[PDB]
């Protein structure tokens, strides 16, 4: 019961999830596309339409349940263990999600809200004043970044800037990214 | 076949069914364009090929097997048998087009017209559209190249391998 | 090719980048013909039947997605850098925006909310109170002021005093306009 | 040319506006002739059959587009200045919309989605359930209570408890209306 | 003079307001002769053909504007108060219209858009399938209902049944016709 | 004169073009086609060059009088400034208010004029010609008496119309 | 040709195709009025001008190239072909006053029709943009040297792309 499972673990996600979901799928699923996304259904939805989510290619939604740490329901409805995942996503060509998205993901997964606001006053000279609004996260202003070229794979120097200014581990993953991918 | 069969039919199907019941039987009456569903019917049954298996046959394309089981007294099975026993008024391309037509919202087909307009009004179906490219020759059973590239274009890579699965049979 | 890419140009852009283009393409697209246009495809529909967008005129394309800030798509999809556009645009004449529609753009870029709401509540006796409902934003506001000739290229005083009333670095984006 | 002139008028009223104008004229057209009036130009050519506008005559929609607050459309289109309607209007005799219709939109411009709502709920025992749907904005909701003469120039009594209920500056509106007459 | 004022009266109703007045004279005008009504005066002379409208007879034109809620029309143009309505058609002989038919259209008017596409969802069993498209009102399924002999003064059951799946008001409205 | 020239005319006009000049000439023995009126006229000496110019003027046939008989509207505009017209302006009156009134307006007119008329005849549907001419009929509409028509234009609203009566009986 | 051609050809048009070829053929029998596209081909054929070429560039007008390879069992390239080397049933002025009515919907033509009412008269309103054609042939408004006032109004209502096409139809002539 494929259908039935993926309305299940759909049902299993929440908005946090969700938004790591469709930032973690910028690479495939275009802006107009996302916008009406407001549920966990629709984004699978949507990547079926793409031939990334089928009953014999379950590897883009491994990932993505791998990547936002849901273990949980890796291991009930896909009936998969972490050490597949880590087996799996370490095999040169495998991984679908870009090196870049998920550093992304993770320096947003290690920033608080006072870090969030120190961000946000890292980047007044590049950003607009209402694209750095308090009720913004981290990802929306990397995407911003992203709209204005000045975030990017090749493109790293004013978020090693800002993360310098705020934190250590921060930039401990961006070099950890850089060297290794 | 008789008038009662086709009347039952008509006052059970509804718009949509009955819009893809014409581009269906776009084949067989390949040179007239019938207004409703009942002239397309009756148009059916004076040109002969219009028996109670095709009549099967048709209400099989539409998945309406309730009227298979309620007018001509049929299940999935015995239409099936009949598909293979005898000859398909009702092409697999024209099957291909309207599974098609049914996984397309309206900004997909507005972004495949929009993607065509340089090949070739507004509110325009997909149906429409594929009809419109038939009458320009841009679309045929042997000529799915642009509209297997149009889907891909528009991220509905999964109506390309629908077309895949259609050419490699 | 060239549908495709206004297709993948059109793709990439949100409701709110919709609005701010149907926004800066306010003086060549009236308010019924802007009406209906809920996609980027129908105001690049409207935008071909003008004459302003072809295969050998991608200038007004350029510079409304420079001037909403998608950097990201004019480098990608129309093969255009930053200073290429900066030079473009600063030659007197290819400037096919006016620069009040400009600066009204970079004005609505610098309100955040409780600005906004703040900017709601001054002009509470120059505008209708069901045109102050909560749902609108800085543009719709712009909208409302040029429909009772209290905006305008002649007419930024009323503006001015909202903007002190804000904040001070609209009142310098004001100033910098009138040069 | 009077007509490019009155299509480019049109090209730049939306259906809001066109519903405004529409309410604004029901005094000269009728219900049956205003239920197919779906653009500006139709209006205009009702207003035309009517003599109401002519080459020579644009006293109509002056006062229609001052009515409804297009200041703009008036100085740019038909050359005529704020102080210039404010001053024409107020000639005895000169309005030839009533201070009944006039006063009835102006009050409908103060009431905001809410106060709609809250609007439709006061009328909840006088009015019939299917002309009390979200689809009805405040002049629609008029025109259904003049239908029931429960509104009207010699009935303001129920727009009173209603607006007082709701809003003082309504109640201000009303009474100024009902002296100046 | 007459004539004049039919016309007028004519003028102010709309086609739902039409369709309100085909479906009041169900009883005395045939489903034939009802087809090509496409505005009020055509009502108004095939009643004038049954002599049913004069200028001696307002009574039923009176009756039909009264049941409709268009009071406006009745004091201004046949010079009537809702009083003098209420009190004429409360009195007995003088009702034209059928009780049946006056609370039906009163359901009709009570019913909303989500109502009436539950109450289409309720009678899917008893219509044919292409008869139950969105581009019916509650009246024209009542007069379907009334063709297949489920909808009557004395089959209330099946009306009853949707009315109770769906709301008490219109099971009181029932109730309340039926004593 | 020939008859070439008014077969080209006749078959190049159609039904309503045919109906109105037909309606036009009711002034100038009633033919029952088109191509009869013609020969009539030609036959009693009041269809010259000038008169078929005018009768073409009349139907709004600019294309006619360019192809047909060689002429543009100033020439055929000054041929009326000089000749007698053979439509009276009460004609082009009519014309030009039938011209103005879809089926609704006719079917409402048709509604006030029915109770000063009673509609004695029942066609499939009148134009406002055929109106006009069941007015006529009757003694209820003539160049000295539009004043029925003028209050009847008046209540469905239709001003620019009533002006058009106005600016008519104000010529005599 | 046959009469059985021609029926094949008429049946299997539609509405709007068979407005179209009416007006198309408008120069070709400019002195008749058809009733129907049936009879307007049988009058096509007595009168000489209705060979299997030109029933071709016929059904080629109204883009209708299925009928060209299922009736006449000819590729677009050859009706082409055809046009380049043999003279034109239908003049460039008739088609690009359809290729004019192709791109405009509802709204343009309500809005031209507004325009030219005052070029025109007051004297329906629900046409189509071919009638309107046809209306203003009659009032001698348009034509192959009078496109100026069609040109402006096109203009107006900001659809350049059809001034550009009757642009580059007069710098064709």
């Amino acid at each position: 019961d494929f259908s039935r499972n993926l309305y299940d673990i759909g049902e299993q996600l929440d908005s946090e999830d969700l938004a790591s979901l469709k930032f973690l799928s910028l690479d495939y699923i275009p802006q107009r596309k996302q916008e009406p996304i407001k549920d966990a259904l629709m984004l699978f939805q949507r990547l079926q339409e793409k031939r990334m989510l089928e009953e014999s290619n379950l590897s883009f939604l491994k990932e993505l349940l791998f990547r936002i740490n849901r273990l949980d329901l890796l291991i009930t409805y896909l009936n998969t263990r972490k050490e597949e995942m880590e087996r799996e996503l370490q095999t040169p060509g495998r991984a679908q999600i870009s090196a870049y998205r998920v550093m992304l993901y993770q320096i947003s997964e290690e920033v608080s809200r006072s870090e969030l606001r120190s961000f946000k006053g890292g980047l007044q000279e590049e950003i607009s004043k209402c694209k750095l609004d308090d009720d913004m996260n981290l990802l929306d202003i990397f995407i911003e970044m992203e709209k204005r070229v000045i975030l990017g794979e090749g493109k790293l120097d004013i978020l090693k800037r800002v993360c310098a200014q705020i934190n250590k581990s921060l930039l401990k993953i961006i070099n950890d990214y850089e060297e290794f991918s | 076949m008789s008038a009662e069969v086709i009347h039952q039919v008509e006052e059970a199907l509804d718009t949509d069914e009955k819009e893809m019941l014409l581009f269906l039987c776009r084949d067989v009456a390949i040179d007239v364009v019938p207004p409703n569903v009942r002239d397309l019917l009756d148009i059916l049954r004076e040109r002969g090929k219009l028996s109670v298996g095709d009549l099967a046959e048709l209400l099989y394309r539409v998945r309406r097997f309730d009227l298979l089981k309620r007018i001509l007294k049929m299940d999935r099975k015995a239409v099936e048998t009949h598909l293979l026993r005898n000859p398909h008024l009702v092409s697999d391309y024209r099957v291909l087009m309207a599974e098609i037509g049914e996984d397309l919202d309206k900004s997909d087909v507005s972004s495949l017209i929009f993607l065509m307009k340089d090949y070739m009004s507004k509110e325009k179906s997909f149906l429409d559209l594929v009809v419109e490219l038939e009458k320009l020759n841009l679309v045929a059973p042997d000529q799915l190249d642009l509209l297997e590239k149009c889907l891909k274009n528009i991220h509905r890579i999964d109506l390309k391998t629908k077309i895949q699965k259609y050419k490699q049979s």
